[PDB]
């Protein structure tokens, strides 16, 4: 997954900035009806032209000159940036050390490289439907997390285009909470804690957290299908050798015994469960628990979190419907209403949306559908405004 | 007066008014006041010769950057201002211009064993450097 020729990108942005951007809807979605003064003007942008010359201190008063300059330059990477304490483009006027970042929309990102600890379907630049099963399942848990135990309803979801998916939520006041709260929620959702260094990455303690209960109820509906259908992870020495090396040892030979007398990958896990029923997670009491087996399942499909992007007030990320030149693909709105019907391969690139319009507004092609999610969130905002 | 014998270590014979008529009636003691003034200026020079006021003040002004002719005259505003401005107007600011502790209850009482003297020479420049204070760097209001 990438782009194949930067030759078209100049003219593509040339037309896009001209007549392919919800400058009305965007000015709205940012300024938020202008309910606050010096609200938009300090809401920052960062722009990146040829050779990736990324530059801070970018902002314009209202939609008109915003457009005019966007079309004057056509930046090739655009980050929305927190409303810092004062005038961004005139930052160096006040006494130094007095310009900082007050209030930021709360951001989240999850990578596909996250799953690379076991991901064997495709590469770091190439994908397939198998890994995308994760981009279909993981978001469900994270979404419903904020949908049922965080008292928010201003959620918005996008897939970057190459690896990550984004969530730029602008909740009533969370836009204006302390970095401490950021780190807090991060710590909260950071359940399976594993990169490429530690093996027993989940020392899940005894008593569960009902959050984890709903997590499980989601796991036993969407993991095993992908696992033993799209991968059949018990296929050769390679995969399960990246598996059995996190396990206690009293039975650690029976699993391989089931490994290499096989014509499928089902009775293996079946006898796994069986011996677990005769295994003792607790030598003390009669609570034979799914600690290790479900740690296995979850860790093999769990949203790996970032420890610095979901707390900092300096990392800025892309704009709604701003092109990712290095995939063609542009920001695709993602919804629970669409999680059951998404495919990454069919959704269009900048090249493809261009060839779409290369045939008045977004009101003709599938871009009006794609921004139905946008204007839907905006509708909710109208309902958010009293 | 006291300095005559502290650093300079000699005598200072002095004569009030009512003896000035005596010395009007005198050639030995009048001439003696004359040679006394001779020695006065002499010791006055010896002051410089020992304390080395001249090259000291000279080097200071050299590093100070302000009129030495207005240095000896006494001043701390000059030897700070006309120094700081050197750098501050390499930094393209614009400055304003001219117009018009803690005691610790000394616990008095004789002390017999040895006593030590701690000097906090270079305390304020020390603290200022240590904590990086500078005009531009405080929301001062
Ligand atoms: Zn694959």
């Amino acid at each position: 997954m990438e782009t194949f020729d930067p030759t078209e990108l100049p003219e593509l942005l040339k037309l896009y900035y001209r007549r392919l951007f919800p400058y009305s809807q965007y000015y709205r979605w940012l300024n938020y009806g202008g309910v606050i003064k010096n609200y938009f003007q300090h809401r920052e942008f960062s722009f990146t032209l040829k050779d990736d010359i990324y530059i801070r201190y970018q902002s314009f008063n209202n939609q008109s000159d915003l457009e005019k300059e966007m079309q004057k330059m056509n930046p090739y990477k655009i980050d929305i940036g927190a409303v810092y304490s004062h005038r961004p483009n005139q930052h160096n006027t006040v006494k130094l050390g007095a310009f900082q970042a007050q209030e930021k929309e709360l951001v989240f990102d999850i990578d596909m490289t996250d799953y690379d600890d076991v991901r064997r379907c495709c590469s770091s630049a190439d994908i397939c439907p198998k890994c995308w099963t994760l981009m279909t399942m993981a978001i469900r848990i994270i979404d419903r997390a904020l949908k049922e135990d965080f008292g928010f309803k201003h959620r918005l979801w996008v897939y970057s285009g190459r690896r990550g998916v984004h969530c730029w939520v602008c909740d009533e006041s969370v836009r204006k909470l302390s970095s401490a709260v950021r780190s807090g929620i991060v710590e909260y959702l950071s359940l399976v804690k594993g990169g490429q260094d530690v093996k027993k990455k989940v020392h899940l303690s005894e008593k569960i957290h009902p959050f984890i209960r709903k997590s499980i109820n989601i796991i036993k509906k969407y993991f095993e299908e992908y696992a033993l259908v799209n991968q059949d992870i018990l296929e050769n020495k390679e995969s399960w050798d990246k598996i059995l090396a996190l396990v206690p040892e009293t039975i650690h030979d029976e699993l391989q015994q089931s490994f290499q007398k096989s014509h499928n990958s089902l009775q293996r896990w079946e006898h796994l469960k069986k011996v677990a029923s005769r295994y003792q997670n607790n030598i003390k009491n009669d609570k034979y628990g799914p600690w290790l087996e479900w740690e296995i399942m979850l860790q093999y499909c769990f949203p790996r979190l970032d420890i610095n992007v979901s707390k900092g007030i300096n990392h800025l990320l892309k704009s709604p419907f701003s092109v990712h030149p290095k995939t063609g693909r542009i920001s695709v709105p993602i919804d629970l209403q669409k999680v059951d019907q998404f495919d990454p391969f069919t959704v269009p690139t900048i090249s493809f949306i261009c060839r779409e319009l290369d045939a008045r507004d977004y009101k003709k092609t599938s871009l009006a559908p794609y921004v139905k999610v946008f204007e839907h969130f905006l509708e909710n905002l109208d309902k958010s405004r009293k | 007066s006291e300095l005559v014998q502290q650093i300079l270590k000699t005598e200072r014979v002095v004569i009030p008014m009512e003896n000035i008529q005596n010395m009007y009636s005198e050639s030995s003691q009048l001439l003696y006041l004359l040679e006394h003034t001779w020695k006065d200026a002499k010791f006055i020079l010896q002051i410089m010769c020992e304390l080395n006021v001249l090259p000291l003040a000279l080097q200071i002004t050299n590093i100070a950057g302000n009129i030495m002719s207005r240095t000896l005259m006494g001043g701390r505003s000059e030897r700070n201002e006309f120094l700081l401005l050197h750098a501050f107007y390499e930094n393209n600011y614009i400055v304003p211009d001219k117009q018009i502790g803690l005691v610790l209850d000394p616990k008095v009482g004789f002390y017999d064993k040895f006593i030590l003297l701690l000097d906090f020479n270079s305390l304020y420049p020390s603290i200022i450097q240590e904590f990086n204070i500078c005009f531009t760097t405080v929301q001062r209001v």
